[PDB]
């Protein structure tokens, strides 16, 4: 029936509905289909499934979390020792139920992380993510007094469209780039980052230059934000600045060459510490540092 | 060679009772093997091996007593149940592993010296012992008194 | 809901409120008491024999509570830690109305599964759980506060408006193996009577006393042993709300030269709201206190504050009466007594 | 009884927060005491192996040897002058050395069980379930979750390492012991070592006994080692409520170096091993010995010379004091493994309130 299919197809289509959420709702069309009641011809399969998902993916975390939290509310679901049967059907149901959940977290946080831009605040955003950006959007629709600074991320030129995206919204911008994003922290109240994945330890996981800006604000004393949806933690713990989960390079050194194609190879995701993070959002209450560790803790109980 | 199952058919039913030597651990629950019902794989969940934290149980150990629920009688996929086996039923189980572990260590000696396939043997012996009169080791023990 | 069925059987609501506004009644302990008695007239008094419409009651007169004065803290937690202790218990009681609830361990993640009595005397009982709480403390401080200061070691304090510091290091003082030199910012616009006071106490018990101004406190910052925190609220983040004046640049001063910050609070002065802006929770005083002469103040626009914050970056120990936790941890603290509804009431 | 009081060296202007004394040599003590306990008190007061773990293992098999020894008078019932004599051995333990953490927990486990067994059970049917059950304790918590450490740290580690240590816990050297064996890997490993105890050569040495390839050095040399670095492992002692590492000697300085120069620290450790005593700094409770382990003049512990150092209580101010536990920064190490996998530092206490 195909899972990777499932997922191509969404091309077109995008936002509100998530990247992770959408394959959860695959996960759940896979699993709906073949009988949910036998635990030993369809769990393997999952597990198949999910390997096959693993090995097709180039350069995304979230996808290998979210499956993780599907499989636990599945095991969870005939904790009680239920009817084989009203249990099944609760399980089926919880896949549109897991996607309209996207939509209410949303309504929840875009209401409770608004009250962190103040009166007249100079924002300079980095690292694009649907809670961010729709914390952006509700604060405007609040009537609130905020300036945007862009940066200029470089994984498929990002930063322009973001520009394009705070352009259909009307609030006034300009082009910042990531080398001289060390130039303007001191005209920047207030420092926002979307994650895709925060870690065990209460690290994060991230683009092309956000460990960079980290680092920058501690200096400056300038707060640094993760706002993000909850479902983006993965039992992942990179013991080191540059360790990762990647199917490219960890950066190359290229041969002698004169036609220039070999150049770019530069480490496209990068981690940041705990200490780095002063705040973070999301629909699971106002919590940053340890929260992180507990709600893994308490999903995986070990 | 150690192979061939304990019964006459190779796949079990509802509400049977076996007994499992542990091989696997975390996530799922358990891909492992079985002392009462065959040497393949029976596969089993986390919450029916806990009732009742978890990180000193089991760990692949000893032996434990389940009761299996869902078989696949077409390629080979088993599920089992740890919790719904009673505290009276246990003893019971107990007895029936120690009666299968009897019969698999009386039939390698037969397979040791004349140097045959031990599943031939294991054939030719379950069909008056096994079937009609019981159980394989009260017919041992009846052929021991009086053949 | 209004007041206007809470009036004649009930009257302190009004003279509470009264006392907030024009600031009659003084000190977080002494707000935290007075909403206690206010519970404790409003459960012994009413009539209601149903739980939910009861408990949502409870909530908007909390909401008014704290929408009529913003700096109890002390008012809103109480209330809060109350709720709770109803919630687990009706929660309880609903079970056995019905008729594993036991998975592992007291966990969250309440976006994963779903769902006559002598419940009021529990209601009774838990106030007074509450007040016996908040009337000893010190006991659960001394135990693992005083451990971690040494002989011959310097300590520099910012406010010493609180009653449970200076109690906490009176105990300490009276351990006849243990010797400290104290160091006292002044906090000129607010502190300075408390702090004065708080020099005399010093000096009663015979302890050094040094009194310092708060200009002084760089120039001193090489020496310093250890620095103590008098707050007055502390939040999800770990930051604290302190008795005013004189500790932010304290708590600057010490990180810089990397010298050690302690805290002492209490689980009720421990708050389950976070401070998304210092800017709408910090109150401001009054200029009069500074620069005689109105003709002059047309053009002096002199800037004074109560409140001080300070942000979780710098202190490192919260020793309560449970015990001694990180900034990192305080959150878990916060959450074993107030649930995640109970915040926005 | 026992000697009390009457000590060797000064009593020190700074830094007398512990007891600095003890019987090495046997002479006037009760003849009632286990002979296996005398021997443990006699091999940890001058002993060069153990750094925490192994001293809770031995501890709980000279426990089980004293239950097998038991047995139980026809007067006086089992729980009766066995938790008297339990003291008394722990309070020798204590005037020989200082406990660690996991045998507080131990001896907590073992009050524990006293109580859970009411005096009612036949006597040799009781001891025999009980000392099943502390090799079924002693199996989970130690051996199975070290072998759960070991596959935990193996995925963490990369391919082809260096990796500089410290000290002679028990856990790393089984831990680089499998990565040379097992996995096949170019593990280059630096150790490194105080003056005290020679732990990292003890551990050198068995690593040189199957054969990697080991570089080791001192502290006083480090701006050159590292100037190569990738992962340090830091032998655990104890992680309190706040997150801060409590361990041997020449353990903060490495832990400071590798923060500064970018690859960070990494600590093993056990469930165990985790308390609710809080503190902040090294003074507060160290692990005091006598100056009697640095006469020695260089090379080896037995060397015996002539040479310049020799008074210190006739001599007018001469401190040569020594510490033998630190305390390592909150932020500076990153990962921790444990019986419950994963979790940074700043977590710390997501262990002791699961229990």
């Amino acid at each position: 029936f195909n899972i990777t299919e499932t997922y191509l197809r969404f091309l077109e289509e995008d936002t509100e509905m998530t990247m992770p959420i959408a394959a959860i709702e695959a996960l759940v069309t896979l699993l709906r289909i073949k009988t949910p009641e036998t635990a030993a011809e369809m769990i393997n399969t999952i597990k198949s499934s999910t390997e096959e998902l693993i090995k097709s993916i180039p350069n995304s975390v979230s996808l290998r979390a979210g499956c993780d939290i599907f499989m636990r509310f599945v095991l969870r679901n005939l904790h009680l020792y239920g009817d084989w049967e009203n249990c099944k059907q609760h399980l089926i149901e919880n896949g549109q139920l897991f996607v309209s959940r996207a939509k209410k977290s949303r309504n929840k946080i875009a209401e409770i992380g608004v009250d962190f831009i103040a009166d007249d605040d100079i924002i300079l955003v980095h690292g694009y993510s649907r809670a961010v950006f729709s914390l952006l959007n509700h604060a405007a629709n609040k009537f609130i007094r905020f300036r945007c600074v862009v940066t200029e991320s470089r994984p498929s030129k990002q930063g322009n469209q973001l520009y394009t995206l705070l352009e259909q919204k009307g609030i006034p911008v300009t082009l910042i780039v990531d080398s001289a994003v060390g130039a303007v922290i001191d005209k920047v109240d207030k420092v926002f980052v979307g994650a895709e994945g925060v870690a065990e330890s209460g690290g994060i996981i991230n683009l092309v230059g956000t460990y960079s800006v980290g680092v920058l604000a501690h200096n400056a004393r300038k707060p640094f934000y993760v706002v993000t949806e909850s479902h983006k933690f993965v039992r992942m713990f990179p013991l080191s600045s540059d360790d990762l989960p990647m199917a490219g390079p960890p950066l190359d050194f290229t041969r002698r060459t004169d036609d220039l194609e070999d150049a770019l190879r530069g480490p496209t995701i990068d981690y940041t510490a705990q200490e780095y993070i002063t705040a973070l959002i999301t629909d699971l209450g106002v919590l940053t540092p340890s929260a992180v560790s507990e709600e893994l803790i308490k999903m995986w109980y070990d | 060679t150690s192979h061939c199952r304990f019964y006459e058919n190779k796949y079990p039913e509802i509400d049977d009772i076996v007994m499992v030597n542990v091989q696997q651990i975390a996530e799922m629950g358990a891909y492992v093997k079985l002392l009462e019902y065959d040497n393949i794989e029976g596969m089993i969940l986390l919450s029916e091996l806990s009732r009742r934290s978890i990180q000193k149980l089991i760990r692949v150990g000893k032996n434990d007593v389940a009761v299996v629920l869902r078989v696949d009688k077409e390629k080979g996929y088993i599920d089992l149940s740890k919790r719904r086996v009673s505290s009276e039923d246990i003893i019971k189980c107990e007895e029936k592993y120690q009666k299968s572990k009897t019969v698999h260590s009386i039939l390698r000696y037969c397979a040791e010296k004349f140097q045959i396939p031990l599943e031939e043997l294991y054939k030719t012996i379950a069909w008056p012992l096994s079937r009609k009169f019981g159980h394989a080791y009260e017919a041992f023990k009846l052929s021991i008194i009086d053949e | 809901h209004p007041n206007a069925a809470t009036s004649d059987v009930n009257v302190t609501i009004d003279t509470f409120v009264a006392k907030l506004k024009r600031r009659q009644v003084q000190g977080s302990y002494a707000i935290a008491l007075e909403t206690l008695q206010l519970l404790m007239r409003f459960i012994s008094a009413a009539r209601w024999n149903h739980v939910n419409d009861l408990i949502e009651q409870i909530r908007d007169l909390g909401n008014s509570l704290e929408k009529a004065h913003p700096t109890a803290f002390s008012c809103g937690n109480v209330i809060r830690r109350i709720l709770a202790v109803l919630r687990d218990e009706v929660e309880e009681d609903t079970m056995s109305t019905t008729v594993v609830a036991e998975p592992l361990i007291s966990s969250m993640f309440n976006l994963l599964q779903k769902p006559k009595t002598d419940y009021r005397q529990v209601a009774i009982q838990g106030i007074k759980d509450l007040i016996d709480e908040i009337k000893n403390i010190d006991e659960g401080i001394q135990q693992i506060a005083i451990d971690l200061i040494h002989d011959h070691e310097i300590l520099l304090t910012p406010t010493p408006d609180s009653k449970t510091v200076l109690k906490f290091l009176i105990t300490a003082r009276e351990r006849s193996n243990r010797t400290f030199t104290v160091l006292v910012t002044e906090g000129f616009p607010n502190n300075t009577k408390n702090a004065h006071e708080f020099a005399k106490k010093l000096a009663q018990h015979n302890i050094e006393t040094l009194v310092v101004p708060d200009s002084a406190v760089f120039a001193l910052m090489s020496r310093v042993g250890k620095v103590i925190i008098g707050t007055k609220a502390v939040f999800v983040n770990g930051g604290t709300i302190s008795s005013n004046s004189g500790v932010s640049s304290v708590c600057e001063c010490a990180r810089e030269f990397r010298t050690p910050v302690f805290a002492v609070a209490g689980l009720y002065k421990l708050s389950p709201l976070y401070p998304f802006d210092v800017e709408k929770f910090v109150e401001f005083g009054g200029s009069q206190r500074i620069l005689p002469r109105m003709d002059p103040r047309k053009r002096l626009d002199t800037v004074n504050q109560i409140t001080d914050y300070v942000p979780p970056e710098n202190i490192d120990i919260y020793i309560t009466n449970v015990g001694g936790f990180n900034p990192s941890f305080i959150y878990r603290i916060a959450w074993d007594n107030y649930k995640q509804i109970d915040v926005h009431l | 009884p026992g000697i009390s009081s009457v000590i060797p060296t000064v009593l020190e202007q700074s830094f007398d927060n512990s007891s600095l004394i003890s019987v090495k040599e046997l002479l006037l003590n009760k003849d009632l005491i286990h002979p296996s306990i005398l021997l443990l008190t006699s091999h940890l007061a001058h002993y060069k192996i153990v750094g925490s773990i192994p001293r809770c293992i031995a501890m709980l098999e000279v426990f089980q040897i004293v239950i097998k020894d038991y047995q139980t008078p026809k007067g006086t019932t089992l729980s009766r002058n066995l938790t008297s004599y339990l003291s008394h051995q722990i309070d020798l333990l204590k005037k020989a050395r200082p406990l660690s953490v996991t045998m507080g927990n131990a001896i907590r486990w073992l009050k524990q069980e006293i109580s859970l067994i009411d005096p009612s059970t036949p006597d040799k049917a009781a001891k025999k379930d009980l000392c099943e059950k502390i090799g079924q304790f002693a199996k989970e918590k130690i051996e199975l979750a070290d072998q759960l450490i070991i596959d935990n740290a193996s995925t963490q580690i990369e391919e082809s390492t260096t990796i500089v240590t410290y000290g002679s816990s028990k856990v790393l050297t089984e831990l680089l012991l499998h990565n040379a064996i097992s996995l096949k890997k170019n593990i280059k490993v630096i150790v490194v070592d105080s003056r005290p105890l020679f732990e990292g050569r003890k551990m050198a040495e068995t690593l040189r006994n199957a054969g990697v390839n080991v570089m080791y050095a001192l502290i006083t040399s480090l701006d050159t080692i590292f100037n190569d670095v990738d992962y340090v492992f830091l032998g655990a002692h104890s992680i309190l409520s706040n997150g801060f590492l409590y361990s041997r000697a020449g353990t903060a300085m490495l832990a400071m170096s590798a923060k500064r120069r970018n690859i960070p620290v990494l600590v093993c450790c056990e469930s165990l091993k985790f308390s609710q005593r809080v503190q902040l700094d090294s003074v507060t409770f160290n692990e005091l010995a006598d100056p009697n382990d640095l006469v020695n003049i260089d090379y080896e512990n037995p060397v015996e010379r002539r040479g310049n150092k020799g008074a210190l209580l006739n001599q007018f101010i001469k401190e040569r004091k020594f510490e033998k536990k630190k305390l390592a920064m909150e932020n500076k190490p990153k990962g921790n493994k444990i019986g419950g996998k994963k979790g940074s530092e700043g977590e710390s206490k997501d262990a002791s309130n699961e229990e």
